[PDB]
């Protein structure tokens, strides 16, 4: 048959998000709070093209919304931020329940600053 | 490094079954109005290495056996099962973190009736044979009523996973809710273990035909599984505190309780007749059986009726 | 006792659910971006394998359609090492 | 992996206490002697009973077999269908008793 | 195809023979039956499992419960036959022939 | 060696079934099927069928094969047989050689060499297990398989109390 | 109808507490007012990915932020 | 047995083979014939002598075979198709281990080894039900995979069967034998047709279940079990005798007799498909099934075999057996070739 | 009297609790002081073989925070 | 015969478990949800001979899609060939084939 298309590997880079996943699912809900639009416009373009290469453009923006996220708070909140993602990271199954005032720490400051 | 946590599991296992019966003939000495042992070591500490060094230069028995590969094969099958139901148990933390941790504990004590039906069978005696029957028939039908309030009190934890079952009682002992399913599986671990008021192979046991080596290595694999099944009740029912941050609350806590609930076989052992056989199969078929299935009825449609469906993460 | 704790815990579980799906589209496109990095990669080692063998068409489909096929686990690390390959396939099963 | 290796690391410490426990005393030379039971040389009756409570387990648990995935099954959304199926897979089971009572299926070992 | 189904499927055709030809006891016909049952169960399950096809997760207990029914009804046929002439042999069951 | 190991159970999957095809005497034939349905619920379990894996062990082994057991031992009380195990063994290895030479067979159906690990799947199922959950929806969508499976278990209830009563 | 149900509670207490804990298990789900929040919880409890719908231009109710007043809410499950 | 577990069972049965019918997955018809074998061995094992635990060991073994071998072509469909839906096979494979193990419960030859024995070993009441309600089920599953059967395959079996339980009832006495070869013979020409026409194999089949139940009910209205004990119905009840002389004349395709319906037609639907060789052979091995049943009428009917002395108590005492459908089932076995174009209802 | 039994049952206690205190040990050894991450699940699974991507040392328990992004 | 009762009365007795591409617990896709969308949706209606020769690429792409007969013979290839070049001296594995090059996300 056919021969398939791949596009190239400089197509491919972008500034990766390089944390672990407790610094992301510390800052899960309001990374879905804040990176919304351009995650919801991938993933309906994920689950409407049924193709990743007709997904890359809009993945990037993913990438490109994700770094701008964290940079506002390593501006602002890094420590409460670290102090909240290290507790986070202590846990094997990664609890919330068990970290909820370094949480309310966190809250408070990205509230009052963010 | 993982090695060596395998063999800190298991070596001291071996160690607290060695002064288990050392605590076993302390314990019904006293409950005798008598003393145990207590002339060969300082308060008798070095009782179960005397027993030990005697039983493995004792002559063989050297028999006739029908087999000598299931002779063989039942003592390894047998210590083999009854150390690796250790492995999923979460004491505070599990050596094999598994996800199905609960129904891995009753499938391997479901195998362990083989050793007892293979060396009834290795031995040439028919007596001993039908000694093997009926404990295999006793054993098998208490796994019935382990299977099923198993069961009816994991309805209340979300899944077969034995670490959640530590997230399930942060508030409450699940003795509370869950009484009769948790004496009816206090009498049913009494039960498979072949534990007095049922131990009807001592009345010709099966294994009255081995030498004194394989018969402590049964003796071994035995006691092990009592341990074992009073730890399980303990996590299954009587669930510690657990801190993240200093774990070994929760392994004093749970180590209390589980000799507690040793002591507690030790002292029912020492204070019942023994039933006669069709009386505790009367104790399951007609007794334990029924009052199973109604509790399990009621605690399928507990969760529902209060809306207190446990998670399955 | 447990009806007030059952509830909180489903209450815990969706917490933890909304996380993971407030991750899902990083997660997603890091994903395309890893699966095409390792297709286009295999793609260029057999177009410098293939090259003796006579009436071989490198990056052939083995299907008619011209659809996406999520690619297979000998698709992505046919090629590599034992460890990654074990590491990659057996990772999840065998973890403890 | 790691649960390979435990189960490798349980089953090699049984066969070489095994293998201690029948050779070490091979050292020993004591003696020899004849060595030739309540019964002594008839064979085992054929007891009906064993094999009916051996088949009885074998049918209920098959039954809880059946009942095994509810704690699985009540995180369904059709929980009315849920419900009276795990309430009629427990009846039946129930049912399963009450004919093996009723037909002194369980005397002898009640 | 792949190369676990040439065992499974060689492993149902070995226990396969060994219950079409008989030695001496209806127990190991029974044996064979039953391993037919546990290779057709791996294989099953093996399908399931690879294709990602839910639904049919409850397919192979199913063909487990069923099939160890009818391993409960062939037990009780075989003890019928061995309280008749003392022995399970497939040579005593010849009344049939006249 | 470590990537074929789904295969290499399965090949002590087949050696078991000629221990007992072979029939030495049912009860060293009960003994292979034991060691048998051990390794088949190690290929099961090496694919993520934790569930099916631990019901080969629970129902399988420890329910019915102990029922195997238990009447055997109450009911029962050569050259032929080894010559049919050496048989086995000996197709069974000149299967094995074949398919490692090549990597490829055809004995009724076409059979890669390759090892069993290549045609898994490169994504995750999230917060389940996807057999857990079709296990799961045999109450919620299988309601007529419960139906049938549990008038079968009643009606085999009464077939074996018949049969067995003699009267 | 209760002189008997003496007599079965004197002779069999084991099956009368079986019947008993039986007929509740099936007769009480019915009457609680409480296994609505059930099905409401199983099916709040989100295992997949909410994927999002192309906007034509009439959906009033459906939300285009998480943190939009309009959609389901779950504000019934924190207070009970 | 309990009438209450006699009925249970009963229903059973007949839920099993409906679930065969009904259902359109194929882990629901390996259901069914497991359902349907597990509540049939209480019905041969009603009597509890040592024949009966032989027939039901030998039929358990059997069925138990043909349901694992039924369950592998379940399987490799699932294999090559990926999809359980009861219609055709999508693999020669699974085609070939689907019709050798329907051919297993039917008892079609080679695989006939069972029929003569077990129905010898089990009741006549019994045996009606093995010789027509089994059959229901694996004649329905050949008629909704009969776009994958292979041709040769299923002729092969079909005319094998023909000529085996041709020559088989040549040398029988028992009638339960007699019957059960009579069986096999009658597969072979269902199946024969079905590749072709098979509304003509549904037409057999109803045809063929008319004329078993009549001289099954005859049979156990009379009491007898062998030739010898039928010889002696003419002193008992001379009725009979010209029931069983019709009802043979029927089944051995003898014009103007209902039974010469189905092979007539199935010869009108195998001329059609350019093959004279095969229904002209099958025609003449029909008329061994003829010769033993011209040797059951001259034993019964056209002759008067003595009979002994005790015979002469019995005249003093009516027929109290209920001979359900008798006079119908008699009816219908002999006078409905007139209403030959009534086999279009089944299409 | 009955406070003879206590020392063969506090040997029996410290034996049952060395392999739940050593295992937490070894835990917290392996694992960069932390627990063992428990993987039940696929999606834990994925996200321990992207730590392990992105520490860049090949171990899971090396955490990256906000000091590795700018 | 097929007594469609199914149809007839209007109940769902067992086509729910009939084909990959039914409703799944959890919204679970198959591995070859689209390529059995596509046979079934090929071959539906237009009978089962009609069905066998007009469907014949959409069912071909879905019985490789679940064997993969031809991803395999098409690895054992290319394995195949590398392995020959590899031991002839002729090719060298890159170090993205080695392991050492810090993987993407
Ligand atoms: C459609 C297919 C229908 C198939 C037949 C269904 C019924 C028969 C099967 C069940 C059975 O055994 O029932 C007993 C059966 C008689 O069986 P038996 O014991 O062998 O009969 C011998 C003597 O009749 C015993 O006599 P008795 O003195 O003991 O009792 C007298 C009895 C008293 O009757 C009653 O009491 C009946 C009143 C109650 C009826 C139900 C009420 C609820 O009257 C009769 O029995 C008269 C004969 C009835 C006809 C029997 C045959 C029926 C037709 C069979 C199919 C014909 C198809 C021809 C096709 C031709 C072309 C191919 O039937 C009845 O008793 C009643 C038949 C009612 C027929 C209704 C037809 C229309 C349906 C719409
Ligand atoms: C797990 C943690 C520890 C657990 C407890 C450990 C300490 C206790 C140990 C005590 C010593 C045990 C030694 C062995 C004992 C063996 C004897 C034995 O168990 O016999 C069982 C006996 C058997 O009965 P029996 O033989 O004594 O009585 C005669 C019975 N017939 C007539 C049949 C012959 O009792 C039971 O089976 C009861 C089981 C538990 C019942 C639970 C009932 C709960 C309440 C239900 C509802 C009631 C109210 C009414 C409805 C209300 C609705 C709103
Ligand atoms: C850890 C749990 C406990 C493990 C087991 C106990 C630990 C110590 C094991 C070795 C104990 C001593 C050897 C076994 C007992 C010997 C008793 C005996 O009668 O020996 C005489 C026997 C033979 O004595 P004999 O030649 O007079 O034979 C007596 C029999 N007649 C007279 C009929 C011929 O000695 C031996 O067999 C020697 C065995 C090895 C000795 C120790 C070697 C080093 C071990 C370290
Ligand atoms: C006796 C049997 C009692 C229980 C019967 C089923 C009760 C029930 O709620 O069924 C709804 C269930 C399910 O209905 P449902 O409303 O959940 O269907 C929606 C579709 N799904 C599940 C995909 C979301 O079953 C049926 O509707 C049909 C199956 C049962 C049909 C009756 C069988 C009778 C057998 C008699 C012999
Ligand atoms: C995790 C915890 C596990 C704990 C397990 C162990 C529990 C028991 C602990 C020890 C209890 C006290 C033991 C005391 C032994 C007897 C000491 C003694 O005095 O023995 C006297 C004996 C003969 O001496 P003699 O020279 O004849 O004296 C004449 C004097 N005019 O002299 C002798 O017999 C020689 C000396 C023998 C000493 C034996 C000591 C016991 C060994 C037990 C093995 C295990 C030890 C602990 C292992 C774990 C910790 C490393
Ligand atoms: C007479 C012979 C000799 C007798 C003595 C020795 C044999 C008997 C005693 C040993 C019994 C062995 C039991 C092995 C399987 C136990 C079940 C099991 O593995 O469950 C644990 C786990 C499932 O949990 P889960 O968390 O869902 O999976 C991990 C993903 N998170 O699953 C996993 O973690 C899967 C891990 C990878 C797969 C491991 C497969 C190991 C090989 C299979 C068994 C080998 C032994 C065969 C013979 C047994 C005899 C009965
Ligand atoms: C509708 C919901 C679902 C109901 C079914 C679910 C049941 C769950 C529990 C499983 C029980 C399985 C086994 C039951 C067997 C019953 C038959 C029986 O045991 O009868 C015999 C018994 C007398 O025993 P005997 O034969 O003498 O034995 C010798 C030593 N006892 O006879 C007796 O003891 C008399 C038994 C009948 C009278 C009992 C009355 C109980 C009343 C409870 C409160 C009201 C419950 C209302 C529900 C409907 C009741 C019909
Ligand atoms: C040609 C068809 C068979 C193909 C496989 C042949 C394997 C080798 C066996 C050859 C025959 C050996 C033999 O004597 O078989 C008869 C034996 C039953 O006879 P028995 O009563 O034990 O001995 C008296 C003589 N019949 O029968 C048996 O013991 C049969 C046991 C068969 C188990 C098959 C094992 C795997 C064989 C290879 C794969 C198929
Ligand atoms: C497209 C096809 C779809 C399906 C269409 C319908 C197919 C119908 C197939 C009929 C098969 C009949 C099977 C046998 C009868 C079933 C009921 C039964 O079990 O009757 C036996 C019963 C047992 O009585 P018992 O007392 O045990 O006997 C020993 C002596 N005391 O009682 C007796 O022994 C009493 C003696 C007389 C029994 C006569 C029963 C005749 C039933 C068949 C009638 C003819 C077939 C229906 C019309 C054609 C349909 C194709």
């Amino acid at each position: 048959p056919g021969i398939v298309e791949l596009p190239s590997l400089e197509d491919l880079k972008v500034q990766e998000v390089k944390v672990s996943s407790s610094v992301l699912k510390a800052a899960a809900h309001h990374y879905g709070a804040q990176c919304d639009k351009p995650n919801k416009e991938f993933m309906l373009c994920r689950w409407e093209e049924k193709d990743p290469r007709r997904c890359l453009e809009e993945g990037k923006l993913v990438n490109q919304c994700a770094l701008e996220f964290f940079r506002q708070i390593k501006r602002h909140c890094a420590e409460p931020f670290t102090e909240y993602w290290t507790c986070i990271d202590y846990s094997g199954l990664q609890l919330f329940r068990r970290c909820r005032k370094e949480q309310a720490q966190f809250d408070k400051c990205v509230l009052d600053k963010l | 490094m993982f090695m060596i946590n395998v063999l800190t599991l298991i070596i001291p296992i071996l160690l607290a079954v060695a002064f288990l019966t050392l605590v076993e003939r302390k314990v019904l000495g006293y409950m005798q109005f008598r003393k145990g042992p207590n002339v060969v070591g300082p308060y008798g500490l070095l009782q179960p290495i005397a027993d030990a060094i005697k039983l493995f230069i004792k002559e063989p028995l050297r028999p006739a056996t029908s087999s000598i590969s299931m002779f063989i094969l039942a003592p390894i099958l047998a210590l083999t099962l009854a150390l690796t139901m250790w492995i999923p148990l979460p004491m505070p933390y599990p050596l094999i973190n598994m996800n199905l941790g609960v129904l891995f504990m009753l499938a391997m004590s479901s195998l362990a009736v083989y050793s007892i039906l293979w060396s009834g069978w290795a031995s040439n005696s028919k007596y001993a044979l039908i000694g093997a029957l009926r404990a295999v028939a006793q054993t098998i039908s208490y796994e019935v009523t382990l299977a099923i309030i198993l069961l009816s009190v994991l309805l209340m934890n979300g899944s077969f996973t034995l670490s959640t079952l530590i997230i399930t009682q942060e508030q409450v002992w699940l003795i509370f809710p869950a009484w009769p399913l948790a004496m009816m599986w206090f009498i049913s671990t009494l039960a498979e273990t072949n534990r007095a008021p049922f131990d009807l192979t001592e009345g010709s046991g099966f294994n009255v035909e081995y030498a004194a080596g394989p018969f402590a290595l049964f003796f071994m694999a035995e006691y092990a599984n009592i341990i074992m099944m009073n730890i399980f009740t303990t996590t299954l029912f009587l669930g510690a505190f657990h801190n993240p941050y200093m774990p070994e609350l929760y392994t004093i806590n749970f180590t209390i309780k589980s000799l507690l609930l040793s002591i507690t076989f030790l002292w029912i052992r020492a204070s019942y007749p023994r039933f006669r056989y069709d009386q505790l199969m009367h104790l399951l078929w007609k007794n334990f059986l029924p009052l199973t299935l109604a509790l399990c009825m009621w605690h399928v449609s507990l969760p529902i009726l209060l809306s207190s469906i446990p998670p399955q993460t | 006792s447990m009806m007030r704790w059952n509830r909180e815990r489903r209450r815990l579980q969706i917490e933890d659910f909304e996380a993971r799906i407030a991750l899902m589209p990083l997660l997603q496109a890091e994903k395309d971006r890893r699966v095409l990095q390792m297709l286009r990669e295999n793609l260029e080692e057999e177009a410098t394998i293939m090259k003796d063998v006579p009436g071989w068409k490198v990056g052939e489909s083995v299907f008619h359609t011209t659809r996406w096929v999520t690619p297979m686990m000998g698709e992505l690390y046919g090629l590599r090492t034992g460890e990654e390959i074990l590491s990659s396939t057996y990772g999840f099963i065998w973890y403890t | 992996m790691n649960l390979m290796i435990t189960l490798l690391t349980n089953f090699t410490l049984a066969t070489l206490l095994v293998t201690i426990a029948f050779w070490l005393p091979q050292l020993n030379v004591y003696s020899e002697k004849t060595s030739p039971d309540p019964m002594g040389s008839a064979r085992l009756p054929f007891s009906m009973k064993f094999f009916l409570v051996a088949i009885t387990f074998l049918l209920f648990d098959l039954e809880i077999a059946l009942l095994l995935p509810l704690p699985w099954a009540s995180q369904t959304t059709n929980l009315n269908t849920m419900l009276t199926m795990a309430l009629l897979l427990i009846f039946l089971l129930a049912v399963s008793l009450a004919y093996e009572w009723t037909q002194k299926g369980l005397e002898w070992t009640e | 195809m792949s190369l676990v189904y040439m065992n499974i499927m060689m492993a149902f055709t070995v226990s396969l023979t060994g219950l079409l030809m008989y030695r001496s006891h209806l127990m190991s016909s029974l044996l064979c039956l039953e391993g037919m049952m546990l290779s057709l169960f791996i294989l099953a399950t093996l399908m399931i499992l690879n294709s990602h096809f839910t639904l049919a997760s409850m397919m192979p207990i199913i063909l487990l419960v069923f099939a160890a029914c009818e391993a409960a009804l062939g037990l009780s046929l075989l003890v019928m036959v061995s309280n008749t002439y003392g022995t399970d042999y497939v040579q005593n069951l010849n009344l049939l022939q006249c | 060696m470590m990537t074929y190991i789904v295969f290499i159970l399965s090949i002590i999957f087949v050696m078991g079934f000629v221990g007992f095809s072979s029939k030495p005497s049912p009860i060293y034939g009960g003994l292979g099927l034991i060691v048998s349905g051990g390794v088949g619920c190690g290929i099961v379990l090496n694919f993520g069928g934790s569930f099916l894996g631990l019901m080969v062990f629970l129902i399988y082994l420890g329910g019915m094969m102990v029922v195997f057991g238990y009447t055997t031992a109450m009911a029962t009380e050569n050259k032929v047989v080894l010559g049919t195990f050496i048989t086995g063994l000996l197709m069974e290895f000149l299967m094995v050689y074949y398919v490692l030479k090549d990597k490829e067979v055809e004995i009724v159906f076409k059979f890669n060499g390759m090892g069993d690990w290549v045609i898994y799947d490169t994504g995750d199922s999230g917060f389940f297990s996807e057999e857990a959950m079709g296990i799961a929806a045999l109450y919620s969508y299988g309601t007529w398989l419960v139906i049938v499976t549990g008038w079968s278990l009643l009606i085999g209830v009464v077939v074996i109390m018949e049969i067995t009563r003699g009267n | 109808v209760a002189a008997f149900l003496k007599n079965v509670w004197a002779k069999e207490p084991v099956l009368v507490a079986s019947f008993a804990i039986a007929g509740l298990a099936v007769i009480l789900p019915t009457l609680s007012p409480y296994t609505k929040y059930s099905l409401m919880i199983n099916r709040a409890t989100p295992y997949n990915y909410p994927v999002p719908l192309r906007d034509d231009g009439n959906m009033p109710d459906v939300p285009s932020h998480p943190q939009d007043p309009q959609g389901p809410s779950l504000e019934w499950l924190k207070r009970l | 047995m309990n009438p209450i577990i006699l009925i249970i069972i009963l229903m059973t049965v007949m839920l099993g083979t409906i679930i065969v019918m009904i259902s359109t997955h194929w882990l629901l018809i390996w259901i069914g014939f497991e359902m349907n074998m597990l509540a049939i061995i209480p019905i041969m094992m009603k009597k509890h002598n040592p024949r009966a635990t032989e027939a039901s060991t030998k039929y358990f073994l059997t069925q138990s075979t043909a349901s694992m071998l039924l369950m592998m072509a379940i399987i490799i469909n699932l294999m090559f198709s990926g999809q359980w839906t009861v219609m055709k096979l999508f693999n020669p494979m699974a085609s070939m281990l689907m019709t050798m193990a329907l051919a297993m419960k039917l008892g079609m030859a080679p695989f006939h080894f069972w029929v003569p024995e077990v129905t010898q070993g089990i009741p006549l009441s019994s045996g009606l039900i093995l010789l027509t309600w089994q059959k229901l089920a694996p004649m329905s599953v050949l008629y909704q995979i009969l776009p994958s059967i292979n041709l040769d395959l299923i002729l092969t079996l079909s005319i094998l069967s023909i000529t085996i339980g041709g020559w088989g009832g040549l040398n029988q006495t028992q009638l339960r034998k007699i019957m059960a070869y009579s069986s096999i013979a009658h597969m072979g020409w269902m199946t024969a047709v079905l590749l072709y026409n098979p509304t003509m194999t549904l037409l057999n089949l109803i045809i063929y279940i008319i004329m078993t139940s009549t001289m099954f009910t005859l049979f156990m209205a009379n009491s007898t079990t062998t030739t010898l004990s039928l010889s002696h119905t003419w002193n008992k009840a001379p009725i009979m005798t010209i029931l069983v002389l019709i009802t043979l004349l029927s089944m051995g395709g003898l014009p103007p007799l209902s039974g010469f319906m189905p092979k007539w037609m199935i010869i009108q639907e195998m001329t059609k498909n350019d093959s004279i060789i095969l229904p002209t052979l099958m025609a003449i091995t029909a008329l061994l099934n003829l010769y033993f049943y011209m040797r059951l009428t001259y034993s019964t009917a056209l002759t008067m075999f003595p009979s002994t002395n005790n015979m002469k108590m019995k005249w003093q005492f009516p027929t109290t057996k209920r001979m359900t459908l008798l006079p119908t089932m008699t009816v219908l076995s002999t006078m409905l070739l007139p209403l030959t174009p009534i086999l279009s209802i089944l299409e | 009297m009955w406070f003879e039994v206590l020392p063969g049952i506090a040997v029996m206690g410290v034996c049952l609790f060395i392999p739940g205190m050593a295992t937490a040990r070894i835990h917290r050894f392996s694992n960069g002081g932390r627990e063992k991450r428990v993987a039940h699940y696929s999606y834990q699974w994925y996200l321990m073989e992207r730590d392990r991507r992105v520490s860049g040392v090949n171990r899971y328990y090396v955490s990256k925070g906000l000091e590795n992004i700018d | 015969p097929f007594f469609d009762v199914q149809k007839k009365l209007g109940v769902d007795l067992d086509h729910w478990m009939t084909i990959q591409s039914a409703e799944q617990p959890h919204r679970i896709p198959a591995r070859c949800h689209a390529f059995e969308k596509e046979w079934i949706e090929c071959a539906h209606g237009i009978g089962s001979i009609r069905a066998e020769k007009e469907c014949k690429i959409e069912f071909e792409d879905f019985r490789e899609c679940l064997l993969r007969q031809k991803t395999m013979k098409r690895l054992n290839a290319i394995k195949r060939q590398r392995d020959k070049l590899i031991k002839e001296g002729k090719y060298t594995p890159p170090p993205h084939h080695s392991g050492q090059e810090d993987l993407r996300p």
